[PDB]
């Protein structure tokens, strides 16, 4: 997984884990 | 929840995708076309899109991993779930 | 040579600098308002910014590589400069 | 230098030795 693939990843998991909304 | 909601920033998939397929081709097309003209537009072109290349990079880099330090903190705050 | 040309897809550094702009701004505002509605909409919008984003990506690879062998042989064949 | 750099630099002058047009 590339630089933008991992934090793709990464980020977007952990941005939904606090801004999940319907969490 | 709204699983449907008023999105009005949902245009950036219009916009990346074509983008994507614009801006490629317009790439492709420049780099074939380069050899009718002077290669300071290959260098002006490789060097804006290159430019833009690494500075959408970059800002999602910086905002990427700030969300990361940001959404951590928060969802160990709140309930970090999975 | 021409310096100066015609160039009508030059709009390229129109579409990727804007694109960078509104795009970053419609991926911030959308990982900002996520938490207003269901993470499916974020799913989706991180499916398709990566989807598009690992396709351009892909796709100048796969032609950068091209390039660089099709170059390389035009280049060494018809006389290879610096 | 990423990838997309590195290959920036090395496609563009590869392209240019090729294709440099005023050559």
């Amino acid at each position: 997984g590339s630089e933008l693939n991992e934090l793709a990843e990464f980020a977007r998991l952990q941005d939904q884990l606090d801004h999940r909304g319907d969490h | 929840g709204s699983h449907m909601a008023s999105s009005r920033q949902k245009y950036a998939e219009e916009e990346l995708e074509q983008v994507r397929e614009a801006l490629r081709k317009a790439e492709k097309e420049l780099e074939s076309h380069s050899s009718w003209y002077a290669p300071e537009a290959l260098q002006k072109w490789l060097q804006l899109t290159h430019e833009v290349e690494v500075q959408y990079y970059n800002i999602k880099k910086q905002n990427a991993e700030k969300q990361l330090l940001v959404a951590k903190e928060g969802a160990e705050k709140i309930k970090k779930k999975r």
